[PDB]
C-alpha cells in the first residue's frame, strides 16, 4: 500500500534524465523562434534541450578559442605580414618626416610641437 | 593563536596555513556546485535564452559563469580591507610616543636625559598635543573595530549565506505522507489512556 | 612607455566613480527603508532583509571596478 | 446586505474613486462600516415607527 | 453618464442639512494626511475625515448655518457623475464651542494596545479643537 | 488649433464604412482636402489583424503586438468613430440605419466592408480553433486568446504524424495568396523526415474547393501547380471543407462537382476561413451574383447610385484581392469623392494593380504583381527558385513590415508612391 | 492616529470617534452629548441562560478589539 | 601608435562609468521594492521575482561593456 | 591620420555611455513595475508585459549605439 | 617619476567626487527619515537607528576613496 | 616638478563639488522637512533637531574636503 501514501502533488514535474518533461520549450527560451533552419533544427533534434546544448558548447568553446589562437600564433604570417611590413616601414617613414619638420632645442627633445599644425 | 607559539618558529603559522585552506576550499564551493547541477548548469544560473544562435548565448553563459565567480571572489577584497585597517593601527601603537620623561628612576642616561630637547609643537603639552594623540588614536580603533565587525559579517552574509540563498532551494511538494495518517490513527488507539489525563 | 603608465594611473583614479555613485545609492536605499518602514513597520524584517541584499550586490560592483582598476594598472 | 469577506474582495477592484488620502486597506474596512450600519439605523427608525 | 455642475448633500443622522445644493463655491477639509479642497469637476475619489473642521464657501447666504462647523467624524465619496456627499455623525457650529470644558471625568483611560491609540486619538482632537476656535 | 467633428449628427457629407481600409482612406481623405469636410466612420469589429505578416506571424518573426491593431488607430482623431454595424441601406434616400437605428444621412458613401468571416459554415471548427491543444488550425487568431497563447506557431512545429490537410473555402474568400503557407510547411516538413521527428507514414493534400488557386492570374496559378507537382504534393479540386469532429477528429468534406461527402481522419488541419455575403448589401440591390459590390472597373464607382463607391475585398474586381491593391483603390476613392463634391469629372482610374508575396520557402519568396488583365510587371515571379535575392527580400517583409503599419494607421506613412 | 489604530489594533472607525470625542463630550452642546449614547442588552438566548448589558461601548464592549 | 594604445586602456577605463550607475540603480530598485513591499507584504512572491530579474538586465549591460572594454583594448 | 584613429577609438569608449544609463533605466522601470504590482497584482500578466516591451525598446538603443561604434571605427 | 607623480596627485584629486554624492545621498536619507517620521512617529527610535546605520554606509565609500587614494598615490 | 605643482592647485578646485552637492543635498532635506512638518505639525521640535543633526554630516564632507585639499595643496 506503498502508492496509497504516494503524494501525487509531486505530479508537478516528469523528471527524465535530470529534466522536466513538461517545460514549455515553443514558448520561452532558444526554441521559441520557429523560423530556424535545417540546421538549427536538426542541432535541437540531436538534444531536444537548449540547457543540454549550452552546456556542451561551453566546453566546445574553449577548444575552439584555444585552437584559433595557436593557429593565429603559429600561422596567421600568411595573410598579415604585409599588413606588418607595411606598418613598419610606414613608423619609420613618418618618423623621418617628424625629424626635418619639428622643434628641437638645444637638447634633442621637441618642446613646441603646438607650434603649428603640421607639427601637432 | 596564543596556545601555539611554541610549537613552531612562527607564531602565526597555523593562522597563514588557514587563510590559504579558507581560500582554496571556498574556490571549490562553487566548482562543486555547478558539477551537481550537471550539463544543465547554465541554466541554473541565467536561466532560458534569449537568441537561437549558440556562438551568441555562448557569451552571455561565459559572463554568467564569471559572475558566479565573481560574486565569491570580489569579497576577498572585505578581508584586504580587514588587514589593512588592522595593520594602522598596529602601526600607531608600535610607534606611539615613550619616553624618559614618563618613566620612574629611569637609567637610561644617554637617550635624550642629558640633553637639550625642544620642540615647534604646541606648548600645553598634556593639555593640546598628548589628548590629540589620543583621540586619533581612539579613531583608529574605533574606525577598525565598525570595520572589522562588519567586513566579518558581510563575507559570511554574502558568501555562504545569500550564494545558497540564490541558487538553491527547498520543495514544498512531498512524495509520501504516511506519518500524518499513522499519528491519527495512533491518537484514537491511546484514546483510553488520554482519558485518564495520564 | 611613460604616457600609459600617467594614463594606466590616471583610470585607476577613475575607479572611484562608482564610489561616489554607491554612496548616493545608498541614500536613496536607507530612505525608501525608512518610509516603507513608517508605512508598514509590522513587516519590517521582510523589508530589512531585502535592504542588505541589495547593498551587497551594490557594493559588489565597487569592488568590481577596483578589480578592473588594478589590472588595467598591472595588465 | 454582503458579509465582510465578500465586501472586501469586492472593495479593492475600486479603482475610479481614488482613495490615497487613507490607503485603501484601511478605508476598505472603513466604509464597510457604513455600508453596514447605514442599513440598520435606517431599519430600526422605520420598525420603531411602525 | 454625466450631472450638471455639480450637487452636494451634507447629512447627519439626527438631522439632515443640504439635501441637494448648489450654492456652494468651494468645500475645504483636513484628511489624516493634509487638507483637501473639494469643489466642481473634482474627480472621483473616496475620503475619510477625522472631527475635524469644515468649510464651505456659499454664494448666497443659507439660514441657519453659518458655514464653519467641527465634526465629530464623517466619510466622503465623490460619486462618479460629479457629485459629492458628506455623511457626519454629528455637526455644531465654532459659536457652540463651549471651550474649556474637557476633561471632566473621562482622564482615565487603559494601559492596552487599544486604549493607546484611543488615548492618541483624544489628545489629538483637543489639540485640534483649540486650534480651531481661533 | 482645429478642433475635433461631432459624431453626434443627422446627416455628413462622407461616409465611411471600413476602419482596415476605410480608415486608411480618410485619413487620407483629410490631409488631401485640409478638413474641409465631416466625415464619419462606422466599423464593426474593433481588431484588424495584419494577415499580410500571418506567415513570418506563424513563424514568430512577428510578435503578437505588431500583429494586432485596434481599429480605432486606423482612424484618425478629427473623425469620430463608433463600432456599429449597418443595419440597412437606403441610396434612394441616401442614408444609413446602424444597429442600433439611428437614422444617418450622407452625400457620399465609401464601402469597405470586405469580406466577412463566417466560423459557421464548417461546424465545429471555431470550437476546435480556440481549444489551445488540438491540431485544428485556422488563418486568423480568435479574440478569446490572451498574449500567452501561441497555438497558431505550432501548426508546422507539431506535425509529428498523420493525415494533415489544407483546406481552401470557395471563392470568394480572403487571404488569397497570402496565406498560402503550403510551400514553408514543405520545407520544414522534408527535414523532419530526414531525422525522423516526422512520420513516413503520414499524408498532406490540400483540399481546394475552387478549381484554381489564383483566379484573376493564370501566370501565378500555373506556376503554382507546377510547383506543387514539382515538390510532391498532392491537390484534390471541387471538395471544400463541410465539418469538423473535435471528439474522434473527424473531417467531412464534399465534392461539389459530385456531391459526394466523405469522411476523412485528420492530425494537422489547417483552412483559410471562409467567407459570407451580407444580406444588407443584397436587400439594397448593390451587389451581383456572388455578392460583391457592382463598380466601375477604373473609377470604382458603383454602376447606379453614382453618389456611392467601393474598395477592398467587396468590390467587384477582375484582380487578386490583396493590400497592395488597397494603396491604389484608396488614392482613387479619395480622388474621385473628392471630385463628386465638386461637381468635377473622375479623372482617377484604377489599373487593377496588387501585389502579394508568394512564400517559396522557409526563407525565400516571390512577388506575385499582376495587373487587371492578368499581365506581370517586372516583378512578377521573379527569383522563384530561390536564392540570395529571394533571401533578402524575405527578410524585408518579415522583419520590416510589421513594424510599418503602425504608421499607415498613423498617417506618418502613406502608400508605396 | 486614524489608519494605525485600525492597523496595529482592532479599533473600528466608529469606536475611534466616540473615543475621539470621549475627551470633548462635556465641551460639546447637550444636543450632541444625547446623541452619543448606546445602551442596549444581549442575551445568549436559552430560557434564561445570559443576559449582558452593553453600556461602556468604548472599550471592548460594543466594539471590541485587538488591543482589548 | 602609442597614443592609440594610450587611448585604448583610457576606454578601458571608460567601462567603470556604467558600475557607477549601475550600483545607483540598483539601490533604486531595491528602494522602491521596500516601499512596494510596505504597501502590500502579502506578494513578496512576485515582487522579488521581478526585483532579481531586473536586476539581471541591469547587471548584464554592465558586463557587456566590460566585454566591450577588453575587447577595444586588444582590437 | 593616427589622431583620427585615436578618435575612432574614442567614439567607441563613448558607446558605454548609454549602456549605463541603460541599466539606471532599467533599475527605474523595475522599480516602477514593481510598486505598479504592489499597488494592484491583479495585472502581473499585463504589467509584465508592458514592462520587458520597454525594456525591449531600450535594447534598441543600446544595440543602435554599438552599431553605431563600430561603424565609425571603421567608416 | 614626476610625471606620473603630477598625475597621480590630480587622481587623488579625484577622490573628492564620493565626498559629493556621499553628501548627496545624507541630504536624501535624512529627508526621507524625517518625512517618514512624520508619518508614523510611533517608532521614532527606530527610524532614528537606521538613518544613522544607513550614514554608514556612505562614509564607507568615502574613506575607501581616501584609502585608494593615498595608495596609487604612493603605489 | 614645475607641473606637480600645478595641479596639486587644480585638486584644490576639485573640492568645490562637494561644496557644489552639499549645497543641493541640503536644499532636498530642508525640502522634506517642510513636508514633513506639515504631515506631523505635533513633533516640530523632533524633526527640526534631525534637520540639522543631518546637516551636520553634510558639513563633515565639507571639512573633510577641505582638509584633504589643503593637505594635497601642502602635501
Ligand atoms: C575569415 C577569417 C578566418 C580565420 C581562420 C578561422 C579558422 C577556423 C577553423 C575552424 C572552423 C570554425 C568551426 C566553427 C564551429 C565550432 C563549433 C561551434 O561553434 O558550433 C557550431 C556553430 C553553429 O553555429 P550557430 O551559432 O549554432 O548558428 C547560428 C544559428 O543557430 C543559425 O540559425 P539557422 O540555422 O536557423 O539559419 C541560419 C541562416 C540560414 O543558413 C543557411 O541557409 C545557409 C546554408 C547554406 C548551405 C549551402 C551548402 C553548400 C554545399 C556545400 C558545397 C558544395 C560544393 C559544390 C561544388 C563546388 C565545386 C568546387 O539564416 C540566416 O539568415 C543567418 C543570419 C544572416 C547571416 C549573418 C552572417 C553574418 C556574417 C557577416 C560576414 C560578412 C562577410 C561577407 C564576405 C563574403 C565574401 C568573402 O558553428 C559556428 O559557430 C560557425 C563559426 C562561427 C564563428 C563566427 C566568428 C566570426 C564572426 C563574424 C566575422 C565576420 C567576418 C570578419 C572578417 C571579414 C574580413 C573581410
Ligand atoms: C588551466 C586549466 C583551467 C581550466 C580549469 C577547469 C577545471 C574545472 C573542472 C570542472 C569539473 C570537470 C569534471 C566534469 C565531470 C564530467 C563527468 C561526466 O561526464 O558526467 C556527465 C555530466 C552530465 O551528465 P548529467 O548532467 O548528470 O545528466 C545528463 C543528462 O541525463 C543527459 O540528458 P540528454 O541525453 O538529453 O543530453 C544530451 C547530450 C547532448 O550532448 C550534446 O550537446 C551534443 C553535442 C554534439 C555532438 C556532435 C554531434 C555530431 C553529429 C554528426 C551527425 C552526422 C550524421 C550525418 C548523417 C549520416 C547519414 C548516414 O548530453 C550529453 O549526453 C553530454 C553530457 C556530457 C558532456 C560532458 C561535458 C564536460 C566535458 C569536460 C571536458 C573537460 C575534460 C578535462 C577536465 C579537467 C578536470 C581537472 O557532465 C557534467 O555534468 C558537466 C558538469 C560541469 C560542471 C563544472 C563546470 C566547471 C567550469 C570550469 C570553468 C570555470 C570558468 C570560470 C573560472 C573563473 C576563475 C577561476
Ligand atoms: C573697568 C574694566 C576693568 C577690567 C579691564 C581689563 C580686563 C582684562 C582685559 C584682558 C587683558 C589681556 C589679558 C593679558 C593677561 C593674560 C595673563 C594670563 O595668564 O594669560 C595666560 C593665557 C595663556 O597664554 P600664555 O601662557 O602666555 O601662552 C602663550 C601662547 O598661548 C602660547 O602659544 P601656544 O599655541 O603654544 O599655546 C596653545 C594655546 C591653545 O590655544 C588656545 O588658546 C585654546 C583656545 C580654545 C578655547 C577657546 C574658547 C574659550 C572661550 C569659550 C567660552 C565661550 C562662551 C560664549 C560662547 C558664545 C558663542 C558665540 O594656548 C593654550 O594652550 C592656553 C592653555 C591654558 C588655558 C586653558 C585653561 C583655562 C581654564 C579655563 C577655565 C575657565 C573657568 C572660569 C574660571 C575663571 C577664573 C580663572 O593667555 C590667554 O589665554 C589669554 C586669554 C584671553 C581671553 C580670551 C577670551 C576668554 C573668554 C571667556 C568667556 C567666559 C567667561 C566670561 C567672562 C565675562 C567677563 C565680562
Ligand atoms: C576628555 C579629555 C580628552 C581625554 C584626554 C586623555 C589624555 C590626557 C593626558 C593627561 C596627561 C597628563 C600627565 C602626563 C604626564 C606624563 C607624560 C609626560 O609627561 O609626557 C611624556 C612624553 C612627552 O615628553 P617630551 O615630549 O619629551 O617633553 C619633554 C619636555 N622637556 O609623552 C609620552 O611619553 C606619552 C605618555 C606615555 C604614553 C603611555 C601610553 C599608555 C597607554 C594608554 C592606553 C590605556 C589602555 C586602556 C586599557
Ligand atoms: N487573409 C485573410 O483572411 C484576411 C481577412 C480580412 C482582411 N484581410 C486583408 O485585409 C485587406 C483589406 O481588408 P478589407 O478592407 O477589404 O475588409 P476587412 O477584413 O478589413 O473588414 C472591413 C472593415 O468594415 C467592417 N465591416 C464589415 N461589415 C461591416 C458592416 N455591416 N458594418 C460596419 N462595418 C463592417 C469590418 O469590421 C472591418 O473593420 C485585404 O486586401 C486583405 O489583404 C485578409
Amino acid at each position: 500500500m506503498w502508492y496509497k501514501y504516494f503524494s501525487k502533488q509531486s505530479w508537478n514535474l516528469r523528471v527524465w534524465r535530470k529534466a522536466n518533461l513538461k517545460y514549455n520549450q515553443d514558448d520561452f527560451g532558444m526554441t521559441q523562434p520557429k523560423y530556424i533552419a535545417r540546421f538549427g533544427d536538426f542541432r535541437f533534434r540531436l538534444v531536444r534541450t537548449e540547457g543540454a546544448l549550452r552546456g556542451c558548447m561551453f566546453f566546445v568553446g574553449f577548444g575552439c578559442f584555444s585552437i584559433i589562437n595557436y593557429l593565429y600564433g603559429r600561422y596567421g604570417y600568411i595573410i598579415n605580414e604585409s599588413s606588418q611590413k607595411r606598418a613598419a616601414q610606414d613608423l619609420l617613414d613618418n618618423d623621418m618626416a617628424a625629424d626635418k619638420i619639428l622643434f628641437k632645442n638645444r637638447v634633442g627633445a621637441p618642446t613646441r610641437p603646438l607650434r603649428s599644425l603640421d607639427d601637432m | 593563536h596564543g596556545w601555539t607559539s611554541m610549537l613552531s618558529h612562527a607564531v602565526l603559522l597555523l593562522s597563514c596555513y588557514s587563510i590559504i585552506i579558507m581560500f582554496l576550499f571556498i574556490l571549490g564551493m562553487p566548482t562543486l556546485l555547478l558539477y551537481d547541477f550537471g550539463i544543465f548548469f547554465l541554466a541554473y544560473l541565467k536561466g532560458a535564452g534569449k537568441y537561437i544562435s549558440s556562438v551568441a548565448e555562448m557569451m552571455f553563459d561565459y559572463t554568467a559563469c564569471l559572475v558566479f565567480y565573481i560574486r565569491i571572489l570580489a569579497q576577498w577584497i572585505r578581508v584586504v580591507l580587514m588587514v589593512v585597517t588592522f595593520i594602522s593601527l598596529s602601526h600607531y601603537v608600535s610607534d606611539f610616543d615613550i619616553t624618559n620623561s614618563a618613566l620612574i628612576g629611569s637609567e637610561n642616561q644617554s637617550d635624550s636625559m642629558n640633553e637639550l630637547n625642544t620642540n615647534f609643537s604646541m606648548t600645553y603639552y598634556i593639555l593640546t598635543v598628548l589628548p590629540g594623540k589620543f583621540i586619533y588614536w581612539i579613531y583608529e580603533i574605533l574606525h577598525t573595530f565598525f570595520v572589522v565587525c562588519s567586513q566579518f559579517v558581510a563575507f559570511f552574509a554574502i558568501v555562504f549565506w545569500l550564494f545558497l540563498f540564490l541558487y538553491t532551494f527547498f520543495i514544498i511538494e512531498k512524495h509520501e505522507d504516511f506519518f500524518s495518517k499513522k499519528r491519527e490513527e495512533r491518537k484514537k488507539k491511546l484514546k483510553e489512556l488520554w482519558n485518564l489525563k495520564n | 612607455m611613460l604616457l600609459v603608465k600617467a594614463v594606466k594611473v590616471l583610470v585607476m583614479g577613475g575607479c572611484m566613480l562608482p564610489i561616489a555613485f554607491g554612496a548616493l545609492g545608498t541614500g536613496v536605499l536607507f530612505a525608501g527603508f525608512n518610509v516603507a518602514l513608517s508605512r508598514n513597520p509590522e513587516e519590517t524584517e521582510s523589508l530589512f532583509n531585502n535592504t542588505l541584499m541589495g547593498f551587497a550586490l551594490i557594493e559588489t560592483f565597487i569592488f568590481m571596478s577596483i578589480g578592473l582598476g588594478f589590472f588595467v594598472l598591472f595588465a | 446586505l454582503l458579509p465582510r469577506a465578500q465586501f472586501l474582495n469586492l472593495f479593492k477592484y475600486v479603482t475610479r474613486h481614488e482613495a490615497v488620502e487613507p490607503e485603501l486597506e484601511y478605508s476598505k474596512n472603513y466604509f464597510f462600516e457604513l455600508y453596514m450600519a447605514s442599513s440598520v439605523y435606517n431599519a430600526l427608525l422605520n420598525s420603531s415607527a411602525s | 453618464t454625466k450631472k450638471q455642475k455639480m450637487e452636494v448633500t451634507l447629512r447627519t443622522p439626527y438631522k439632515e442639512y443640504l439635501a441637494n445644493f448648489d450654492g456652494f463655491s468651494r468645500i475645504t477639509a483636513k484628511t489624516n494626511e493634509a487638507s483637501l479642497v473639494i469643489q466642481n469637476k473634482t474627480p472621483a475619489s473616496l475620503y475619510v475625515l477625522p472631527p475635524g473642521p469644515l468649510k464651505i464657501r456659499f454664494t448666497s447666504e443659507v439660514k441657519n448655518v453659518s458655514g464653519d462647523f467641527l465634526h465629530t467624524g464623517g466619510w466622503v465619496i465623490v460619486h462618479a457623475d460629479n457629485t459629492c456627499e458628506i455623511n457626519v455623525m454629528d455637526l455644531f457650529d465654532r459659536k457652540e464651542v463651549r471651550a474649556d470644558q474637557f476633561e471632566k471625568g473621562n482622564i482615565q483611560d487603559l494601559d492596552t494596545l487599544a486604549g493607546k491609540y484611543a488615548a492618541k486619538s483624544r489628545k489629538s482632537t483637543v489639540r485640534l479643537f483649540t486650534k480651531a476656535t481661533t | 488649433k482645429r478642433k475635433k467633428t461631432s459624431g453626434d449628427l443627422d446627416n455628413y457629407d462622407v461616409l465611411f464604412v471600413g476602419a482596415n481600409l476605410g480608415g486608411i482612406c480618410s485619413n487620407h481623405f483629410d490631409k488631401d482636402t485640409h478638413g474641409k469636410y465631416k466625415c464619419f466612420v462606422s466599423f464593426d469589429q474593433p481588431i484588424n489583424q495584419i494577415y499580410s505578416v500571418r506567415i513570418p506571424y506563424e513563424q514568430q518573426r512577428v510578435r503578437k503586438s505588431e500583429y494586432i491593431h485596434f481599429s480605432k488607430k486606423s482612424i484618425n482623431q478629427f473623425t469620430p468613430s463608433e463600432m456599429l454595424a449597418v443595419k440597412e441601406i437606403l441610396p434612394e434616400q441616401n442614408a444609413v440605419v446602424l444597429s442600433s437605428g439611428r437614422r444617418i444621412g450622407y452625400n457620399q458613401l465609401v464601402l469597405a466592408t470586405g469580406l466577412k468571416h463566417d466560423f459557421s459554415q464548417i461546424k465545429g471548427f471555431y470550437e476546435a480553433l480556440e481549444h489551445p491543444e488540438h491540431p485544428v488550425y485556422a488563418n486568423r487568431d480568435p479574440e478569446t486568446w490572451r498574449s500567452a497563447q501561441h497555438k497558431y506557431s505550432k501548426y508546422i512545429s507539431n506535425f509529428k504524424s498523420g493525415d494533415g490537410y489544407f483546406c481552401i473555402p470557395e471563392y470568394p474568400y480572403a487571404g488569397e495568396v497570402e496565406c498560402f503557407n503550403f510551400f514553408v510547411s514543405d520545407e520544414v516538413w522534408k527535414w523532419a523526415q530526414h531525422h525522423g521527428a516526422l512520420s513516413p507514414k503520414h499524408t498532406f493534400t490540400i483540399v481546394n474547393a475552387n478549381e484554381k488557386f489564383v483566379h484573376y492570374c493564370d501566370s501565378a496559378d500555373a506556376f503554382i501547380k507546377e510547383r506543387l507537382e514539382k515538390r510532391g504534393i498532392r491537390v484534390e479540386y471541387n471538395t471544400k471543407l463541410l465539418e469538423v469532429h473535435q471528439d474522434g477528429q473527424k473531417a467531412t468534406f464534399i465534392n461539389t462537382k459530385t456531391g459526394e461527402k466523405s469522411v476523412r481522419d485528420y492530425n494537422n488541419l489547417y483552412s483559410i476561413v471562409p467567407s459570407k455575403r451580407q444580406e444588407f448589401l443584397d436587400k439594397a440591390g448593390l451587389t451581383n451574383g456572388n455578392g460583391l459590390l457592382n463598380v466601375d472597373h477604373q473609377t470604382l464607382q458603383h454602376k447606379k447610385y453614382k453618389n456611392i463607391f467601393g474598395l477592398g475585398d467587396a468590390a467587384d474586381l477582375p484582380t487578386t484581392k490583396t493590400f497592395w491593391a488597397g494603396w491604389y483603390q484608396i488614392a482613387v476613392v479619395r480622388n474621385n469623392v473628392k471630385r463628386n463634391l465638386q461637381g468635377q469629372t473622375l479623372n482617377a482610374h484604377y489599373d487593377g494593380f496588387s501585389k502579394v508575396p508568394l512564400f517559396t520557402g522557409h526563407q525565400t519568396l516571390t512577388y506575385v504583381a499582376h495587373s487587371y488583365g492578368g499581365v506581370g510587371n517586372w516583378q512578377h515571379l521573379k527569383h522563384n527558385n530561390g536564392g540570395i535575392l529571394a533571401w533578402m527580400r524575405y527578410r524585408s517583409w518579415a522583419k520590416g513590415m510589421a513594424k510599418k503599419f503602425q504608421d499607415f494607421y498613423n498617417g506618418a506613412r502613406l502608400g508605396p508612391p | 492616529c486614524i489608519e494605525f489604530a485600525f492597523k496595529k489594533a482592532g479599533i473600528p472607525i466608529v469606536r475611534n470617534f466616540l473615543h475621539s470625542t470621549e475627551g470633548v463630550i462635556y465641551g460639546l452642546p447637550q444636543r450632541v452629548q444625547r446623541n452619543l449614547a448606546i445602551n442596549y442588552t444581549v442575551k445568549q438566548y436559552k430560557e434564561g441562560k445570559a443576559v449582558s448589558a452593553k453600556t461602556i461601548k468604548t472599550l471592548q464592549e460594543a466594539f471590541p478589539s485587538k488591543g482589548d
